[PDB]
DNA sequence: ATTCGCCGTGTCCCTCTCGCTGGCCTATAGGTTAGACTT
RNA sequence: AGCGAG
DNA sequence: AAGTCTAACCTATAGGATACTTACAGGGACACGGCGAAT
């Protein structure tokens, strides 16, 4: 009874509403656009971009890879191979470390993706939302003012 | 006493014990145990002092422990021996000021052999340019200087921890075995009779299939044991038959998806736990397990790798402790009781200090060496290699690199005094690599474990999130070559206070039974009364027989750090206080006249020559130049000296380092004298602040709540001022527009900014500089859209001072810059900051406090013959903080000032009995001590007070209680009832207001989101975060919530509209959505969340 | 501002190629030495916006007044600079693939709807095994 | 059956089901965790920052 | 721990004694530091339902 | 000028961690020499603030709207009791209290 | 052997805020691009 | 990485 | 000065032939799965 339960919200959800779970599998993937994904030079001069670009880049490398082996045409191992590679990169580019390893960049570091800029307090929501640093203010150290 | 130091002043001393050991060589943890990395001579002759037996340095070590290296085949092998190191390339001062990294080359003797046929190839290999501890104990890298924090890890070793299961009330013993760079390894006993053999952390498994896989027959196991219940019952449950069809279950749980094979079985075990290539358990981890289990005599150590015979020792052991034997005696070994160790307890937490950690950095970058040469001799052909061939230095290099920078022990190097210097070596930090974090750090692992007394600061820990965690060393304590913390011990035998000090660690210590520092000994060894206080193994308190006790500290204040330890009356101070106090000592910015106190304790001398700071001789000699740049001594024999000396040299915090010399021409300099002050230093003494006359009543309220009361004579005479020495740097490159050049020719500027500049562009030397005024001319490429728009150094907003010195380095020079740097200038700003009302003040006793009003020299209180109080301290701070020590500091003080004499009319005054000769008398200033624990009793204290010396006329301000008649000097008439006045020592912490106050009303924002930038190096504004957004809630106000959240952060579109409103005064428009919203719908809709919007 | 409602839901691939100006094929940035975003890169203009108000890729369009015109050679559309920070770009899979939330986030959505258990669409999903689509 | 619904909506429902059809849905007071109550809300922004 | 201390502050405590109190004052001060996360995050519950 | 323009113009005073709601308060600013914000004491407990080191941040509010929330709302004199219990905030405290 | 009811174990999101300081080797066709004269 | 206020 | 007119430079593509074959905390909570009576 508990798991018919379970299972009859998830179908429910779908059923109810007019939203069918065909948008749950991905044919095309969008891309954050480039100032929220910045590329600066800094310091001298020395770029310094952030973490999507890898992970984005590396969804674009196993995309165009695989698009090539599809036409030349190849064994179904090797297609079977970069269409796992694909899968485990978009994971890694929507969501680092929710499956395999977590993506690390130079340092063992796993890179930010686009689901952490959500969770935890560095997340948009609990950082840059419900609280923002202010213009047209200031600081300093109190002392007791007694003829105030 | 004596102070053994051939310039001390002759600060008397209450002490009423003597120290049969003086205080060690402070900085001994750091140096001694770099030059046993280093295998110095020095450290030869002491390891041959102290186990002459194996005396091998840290690099042999990791030499010895890496070859030779072999290929897979084994037909060649590789080999290296006799590390060497060469003279420092350029000498410290030099090395700070030009940026290099003070160090020494290393070579070592590679040897490359062939095994087929028999050859040699020996070589001077250059292994890198090792850093070189200098002679304070910091090391330079790239100019900075950094200091190396000892960690604090657990020992390697076996773990038996009893633990009480609540399903059934039961008590289940678990042992745990840590190795160094191995594979985990535990035997638990659960529930039912089953022996877990937990590897890798896998899922259980039962005793007899380990057993068998290490052939260990079914009759040998029972035969072995016939007494236990519960591993028979294991042997009849293990549902397992067979040594191999046991190594098959081990293969298969351990490889999942491998097909078993037994000859695979058993080598993938020898190798995972028997092979020294994969289970490495360090000799501290061997000298511990062998301790532990007693399977060896204590024999020279070389089978660091585990062993059958242990594992089956702890399986045994294991099992008895459940049964609850009181001692095993494991067969051929030695006898041990059975009893379960606690991690926290200092007898198996080990102190990794500078040298060990250099070491593992060392034999992981020479672990990758030898990995790439592995590989590479594959490649390379016989006959057609050489030792250089076979050597590429990239690891191990970048390792030294990669730990020196960028790494949590090699701190940046805080000096804002010599003490801050000081205590930042000898610090035990319990995070770091391999040690533990702060999000697993429990209330368990940050308490106090009895076991730390002498070997540890129980007081001296920071206030943030790392109380516990980040302690220092005891004054006495030492460390054993194994990492281990040895205090001092007196032993007694039969009555008798020895004088052998004797060094043990916490497992000894606590095996004896160790009395008090401060006892009744009868001047000839015995004890007066018949019990006394007494620690017994597990920290327990006690009184026990005289005739029983073994073991007397060598003296009270063993257990303080080098901080902690200048705190008149600590005896006095609560805990908490202290602590604070401690804390802040490290903290005191370093003034101008820097007054030795007029209260202390037999520290402040120690502590400022081990500092480092004072230029101390280096033989004795006869002094025959003395100049404030530098001093020229004659040397007994010939020879002379000259010791340059560093006038106001920037500190790391921003601090000077003036020193001065207190030598004239004609004097002769004992070896070991004091020759010159440092930052915080007076003829030697370490003094942080200045002795202010004191009240402690509360005035008019500007002294409320912790708020201190300034007179402005400190202002005036200056006896409170610190110089702060900053540093801007700017630096032309070369762009493609272009080529920068600094020069006078700036873009469209007036005249009047001009005048600073000198003929290089750059401001002139002594040139006072303000906000806004330029040190730097430069001029940028402008490029396509003046060949240049403009770049110039711009002093920052709220800074100001003069110009100290002025550093260049350009290309034409030959001089080493960054890539493309055509130029770099270096300019020094220092401002000779006053003390001004928000600083803060503290004195030694955590009596913190800002100052909240700097009242003119005639309103502030005044005694009968008219002299203001310098300071004023609220009186409801002292009881409620139980730290009264400072009352007493500042009675003291008064009677240090005023001087006394106890009159002898009739023999002597009883209080004064215990009172050693030379404190009968003293002259008005005469500097005291009081040490730590021992010291001015209360009744020596009342005594003294009773009798001071008139200053000028018949008249003594002080009564006896402590308290003085002082006159309002705001009306007139005098106060009503007494007020403790008193002589304090105060220090001027550095939190002063100049570099805290800030203001934003527009500046930089930050690019992924447009909200303002966080920082007083930039402008930044104040983080209105959640807790003040609720707040805004809570009072209704909706419109100030709205405007503090969109148009003065956010609303992009809003800011320029609202400013335009405001200076043109039009009404201030509707404030519009968020971009930070915006881009938070970006980021969803990238997300594959189509999340849309509407209103209709 | 005119806000109501937040109607979060499922995107379809049909509302991604919806989004999207148009469409990064390469995935190159910036130019190794003029430090120009590439075309068809994971920055280039035409896709996403210029990166300098009132200007284009080949540069022939400078002025204000013919805004809101995409240049010929090089096909960037003249509009301001901050244009960048909202137009969004997308990437056309070879094969499907599935979203990491739905699949993996505990409990399995995907699995809950389908019926499936987690390690088994682990093991359908990357490889692992293979599912009838249908039977007659 | 089981699911937790708000009183006011629970009553609402219960007379629109009377009319037209009376099948009175019949429940029973639950008492829920402070965060449960925070998640189990009427809007997605909250719950979601939560 | 149950010697206890006898002597007073304003006697001055022996060395031992000291040591004693500093596990008390170690553990208010790591209580303390605990316990102000715990009530923030009760408060922030609190403040969302 | 200066002194002009900042008469009967609030400024909202914070103090990290604002546990309850009088941690913001609304006080009409008085120009002081020094470096340090002069706070009044009897506002002390409602801030929970101590001087022995306190940092506390200044908000400026400028729309109408604003400034009439400051100065009604949230004014220091307006909010003398505790919305906890009603037991007062601003009441003699400490050394007023011995005096 | 399936049903249903219990236990049992494994894998995962959360525990205050606000400041400050420092730190390989070519070969070739096509695209692309530098410089210069001019009316 | 270190530190200040609670 | 853009509009030609002239003269380079730079880079995506491609091409060369001994041999070499398996890397490198803790806590609460829920969901996926042991152990036992019943049909
Ligand atoms: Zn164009």
């Amino acid at each position: 009874k508990l798991r018919a339960l379970k299972r009859l919200k998830v179908v429910a959800a779908f059923q109810q509403s007019g939203n069918s779970p065909m948008g749950m599998v991905l044919d095309a993937v969008p891309v954050i656009p480039p100032e929220l994904r910045p590329m600066v030079q800094l310091d001298g001069g020395r770029f310094a971009t952030s973490d999507l670009n890898d992970l984005y880049r590396r969804v674009i490398n196993r995309n165009n890879r695989l698009k090539r082996l599809i036409d030349l045409g190849a064994p179904e191992i090797i297609v079977n191979n970069e269409k796992r590679m694909l899968q485990e990169s978009v994971d890694a580019l929507f969501d680092n470390g929710r499956r395999g390893r977590p993506v690390t960049g130079p340092g063992n570091r796993p890179l930010k993706s686009l689901s952490d800029l959500l969770k935890g307090k560095q997340g948009r929501f609990r950082q840059n939302l419900l609280g923002k640093r202010v213009d047209y203010s200031g600081r300093s150290v109190i002392v007791v003012g007694p003829q105030l | 006493s004596n102070n053994s130091v051939p310039g001390a002043p002759n600060r008397v001393s209450f002490a009423k014990l003597r120290e049969p050991l003086e205080v060690p060589g402070l900085l001994d943890v750091q140096t001694d145990s770099f030059e046993w990395l280093i295998g110095s001579p020095r450290w030869r002759e002491s390891a041959a002092e102290r186990g002459d037996v194996n005396p091998v340095g840290g690099l042999e070590e990791v030499l010895y422990e890496l070859s030779p290296i072999e290929d897979f085949s084994g037909s060649m092998s590789l080999s290296f021996s006799d590390p060497r190191f060469d003279d420092v390339k350029a000498p410290v001062d030099e090395c700070k000021d030009k940026d290099m990294t003070y160090a020494a080359p290393l070579f070592v003797t590679a040897e490359f052999i062939n095994n087929n046929t028999g050859e040699i190839k020996s070589q001077t290999v250059f292994m890198g340019d090792f850093p070189m501890m200098t002679e304070k104990g910091t090391f330079i890298i790239n100019g900075t200087e950094r200091v190396v924090v000892s960690q604090l890890v657990r020992s390697p070793g076996v773990y038996f921890d009893e633990t009480i299961d609540k399903s059934t009330d039961k008590t289940l013993h678990s042992v745990k075995v840590i190795p160094s760079r191995g594979a985990w390894l535990e035997f638990d006993v659960d529930k039912r009779d089953t022996v877990g053999v937990r590897i890798d952390r896998k899922r259980r498994q039962p005793v007899t299939v380990l057993l068998k896989a290490l052939g260990w027959t079914s009759e040998q196991i029972v035969e072995r044991f016939g007494f236990s219940e519960i591993m028979r019952s294991t042997l009849e449950k293990d549902n397992t038959v067979g040594t191999d069809e046991a190594l098959l279950d081990i293969y298969r749980k351990l490889r999942p998806g491998e097909p078993p094979t037994k000859e695979s079985a058993q080598t993938l075990l020898e190798n995972l736990f028997f092979k020294e290539k994969r289970y490495d358990l360090a000799r501290v981890g061997r000298y511990k397990v062998n301790k532990k289990l007693g399977l060896h005599v204590g024999e020279p150590i070389t089978s660091s790798t585990l062993t059958e015979e242990d594992v089956v020792a702890t399986i045994e052991y294991l099992v008895r402790l459940h049964e609850g034997q009181t001692t095993m005696t494991v067969p051929g070994g030695v006898e041990v009781p059975v009893e379960t160790d606690d991690i926290d307890h200092f007898g198996n937490r080990r102190l990794r200090t500078v040298g060990e950690l250099i070491q593992n950095q060392i034999r992981v970058g020479m672990s990758r060496m030898e990995r790439v040469v592995r590989e590479r001799m594959t490649t390379q052909d016989v006959e057609a290699i050489t030792p250089q061939t076979l050597i590429n230095i990239r690891p191990v290099v970048a390792a030294i690199k990669e730990f020196f920078g960028t790494s949590q022990l090699s701190q940046f190097m805080d000096q804002n005094n010599p003490l801050s210097g000081l205590t930042h070596k000898r610090r035990l930090s319990a995070l770091g690599p391999g040690g533990l974090s702060r999000e697993r750090a429990g209330l368990e692992v940050r308490d106090v474990h009895p076991s730390h007394y002498g070997r540890m600061c129980p007081i001296e820990t920071p206030e943030g999130p790392n109380i516990g965690l980040i302690g220092s060393l005891s004054v006495y304590a030492r460390v054993n070559p194994f990492g281990f913390i040895e205090t001092p011990y007196r032993k007694v035998v039969d009555g008798v206070v020895s004088d052998e000090i004797v060094y043990l660690t916490a497992d000894e210590e606590d095996r004896h039974v160790v009395a008090q520092a401060n006892s009744p000994i009868d001047a000839d060894g015995r004890f007066v009364e018949p019990r006394v206080l007494v620690r017994r193994k597990a920290g327990e308190v006690e009184y026990v027989p005289s005739s029983e006790v073994d073991y007397m500290d060598v003296s009270p204040r063993q257990m303080v750090s080098v901080a902690t330890a200048m705190i008149p009356f600590l005896e006095h101070d609560d805990a908490n206080r202290a602590l604070m106090g401690a804390n802040m000592q490290r903290q005191a910015v370093p003034l101008v006249r820097s007054e030795a106190p007029l209260v202390g304790t037999g520290m402040e001398l120690r502590a400022a020559i081990d500092a480092g700071d004072v230029v101390v001789a280096e033989e004795s000699g006869v002094i025959e130049e003395v100049s404030a740049d530098y001093i020229t001594v004659m040397h007994d024999n010939g020879t002379r000296r000259t010791y340059r000396m560093r006038k106001f040299a920037r500190s790391n915090h921003g601090t000077c380092a003036n020193q001065c010399p207190i030598v004239d021409a004609g004097d002769r300099v004992e070896a070991g004298q004091v020759i010159a002050d440092g930052p915080c230093t007076d003829d030697g003494e370490m003094a942080l602040g200045k002795n202010l006359l004191v009240a402690i009543m509360p005035w008019e309220g500007h002294n409320y709540e912790d708020a201190i009361i300034l007179s402005n004579r400190l202002v005036e005479e200056d006896v409170l001022t610190s110089i702060h020495i900053e540093e801007h740097e700017i630096d032309a490159r070369d762009t493609k527009l272009g080529a920068e050049e600094i020069t006078r020719d700036i873009p469209n500027i007036s005249d009047e900014v001009l005048a600073d500049l000198d003929e290089r562009g750059i401001v002139r030397i002594g040139a006072e500089v303000r906000d806004g005024d330029i040190l730097v001319g430069k001029v940028t490429p402008k490029g396509e859209t003046r060949e240049v728009r403009d770049t110039s150094l711009k002093v920052p907003h709220g800074e100001s001072g003069k110009v100290i010195g002025i550093r260049v380095f350009s290309r034409e020079d030959e001089d080493e810059l960054p890539a493309g740097v055509n130029e770099l200038v270096r300019v020094y700003v220092a401002q000779k900051r006053k003390i001004s009302d928000g600083d803060k003040l503290a004195g030694r006793h955590g009596n913190k406090g800002v100052i909240g009003k700097i009242l003119p020299v005639e309103d502030m209180p005044f005694l009968a013959d008219g002299t203001p109080v310098d300071i004023i301290l609220n009186t409801h701070g002292v009881p409620r903080r139980m730290n009264i020590g400072q009352i007493l500091e500042t009675h003291l003080g008064w009677c240090a000032h005023s001087g006394w004499k106890v009159d002898a009319a009739k023999g002597v005054p009883d209080w004064a009995a215990r009172l050693p000769d030379e404190l009968l008398e003293a002259q008005p200033n005469a500097i005291v001590s009081t040490p730590v624990f021992d010291g001015a009793q209360e009744a020596e204290l009342q005594g003294l007070l009773s009798c001071t010396l008139p200053n000028r006329d018949g008249d003594v301000l002080v009564d006896a209680d402590g308290k003085a008649m002082l006159f309002d000097g705001r009306s007139g008439e005098p106060f009503p009832y007494p007020v403790t006045v008193g002589y304090m020592y105060i220090m001027k912490l550095h939190h002063l207001v100049d570099d805290k106050i800030h203001a934003r009303s527009t500046g930089p924002y930050s690019m992924i989101t447009q909200q303002p930038l966080g920082g007083k190096a930039q402008f930044g504004g104040q983080r209105f975060g959640e807790m003040e957004c609720w707040a805004m809630q809570a009072y209704g106000a909706a419109y100030t919530l709205q405007e503090l959240l969109t148009i003065k952060s956010d609303d992009t579109v809003g800011r320029v509209k609202v400013y335009e409103a405001i200076v043109k005064g039009e009404n201030i428009p509707e404030p519009g959505i968020p971009e930070s919203f915006k881009v938070l719908l970006k980021e969803l809709q990238s997300l594959c969340l189509n999340v849309e919007v509407l209103s209709s | 501002n005119f806000f109501d409602e937040l109607r979060i839901g499922l995107a379809t691939a049909e509302d991604i190629r919806q989004w999207s100006y148009g469409e990064v094929k390469k995935p190159e940035t910036i130019n190794y030495r003029t430090l120009k975003p590439e075309k068809d890169g994971l920055f280039c203009e035409k896709i996403f916006g210029p990166t300098r108000d009132w200007e284009c890729y080949c540069g022939k369009y400078k002025r204000v007044r013919f805004k809101g015109i995409i240049c010929e050679r090089c096909g960037v559309e003249v509009t301001r600079a901050k244009v960048r920070r909202e137009r969004m770009g997308h990437i056309e899979l070879a094969a499907p693939v599935t979203h990491i939330w739905y699949f993996k986030g505990v409990p399995s959505r995907l699995g809950y709807l389908l019926d499936l258990a987690p390690k088994d669409l682990e093991k359908i999903i990357y490889f692992a095994a293979y599912v009838i689509t249908s039977v007659d | 059956p089981g699911s937790l619904i708000d009183r006011a909506e629970f009553e609402a429902e219960n007379r629109r089901v009377v009319a037209e059809g009376g099948e009175p849905a019949a429940g029973r007071p639950v008492l829920m965790g402070i965060t449960k109550a925070s998640l189990a809300t009427d809007s997605w922004l909250s719950a979601a920052s939560f | 721990i149950p010697r206890p201390v006898k002597s007073s502050f304003r006697e001055g405590l022996t060395v031992l004694e000291y040591f004693i109190n500093t596990h008390g004052a170690r553990k208010g001060l790591a209580d303390t530091a605990l316990r102000t996360a715990d009530s923030g995050y009760l408060t922030r519950r609190l403040v969302d339902v | 000028v200066l002194e002009e323009v900042i008469a009967e113009h609030p400024v909202l005073l914070n103090r990290a961690p604002t546990l309850h709601r009088l941690g913001i308060q609304a006080f009409e600013p008085m120009l002081v020499e020094g470096k340090a914000i002069q706070l009044h004491p009897l506002v002390c407990e409602a801030f929970n603030a101590d001087f022995d080191g306190d940092q506390m941040a200044v908000h400026l509010p400028l729309s109408a709207e604003a400034q009439a929330e400051a100065r009604i709302l949230m004014l220091s004199s307006n909010n003398i009791l505790s919305p906890a219990s009603g037991r007062p905030l601003a009441m003699p405290r400490l050394d007023m209290v011995t005096g």
